[PDB]
């Protein structure tokens, strides 16, 4: 999957973990087995403006 | 002090008896002992443990 979040939704795609970003976007099962990557990209998915 | 034996063995199965209703309001750890109280109070992933 691919997708971009802000910094402090982050912690929230995780098994278990609740809230906004993880309830009505992107819901995780608890028993996820898989590896989460994810990394600042503050270089080119923001303009100026 | 004749019906000793019987009224001991009732007595031991009536004491059991109790004791396994009552082994049902205890905590063994967790926050209480009602399931519905523990559901509506914790989210599930919390609840689990």
């Amino acid at each position: 999957d691919s997708f971009v979040i802000r910094g402090d939704e982050v912690r929230q795609i995780a098994p278990g973990q609740t809230g906004k970003i993880a309830d009505y976007n992107y819901k995780l099962p608890d028993d996820f087995t898989g590896c989460v990557i994810a990394w600042n990209s503050n270089n080119l998915d923001s303009k100026v403006g | 002090s004749a019906l000793g034996k019987l009224q001991d063995v009732v007595n031991q199965n009536a004491q059991a008896l109790n004791t396994l209703v009552k082994q049902l309001s205890s905590n063994f750890g967790a926050i209480s002992s009602v399931l519905n109280d523990i559901l509506s109070r914790l989210d599930p992933p919390e609840a689990e443990v």
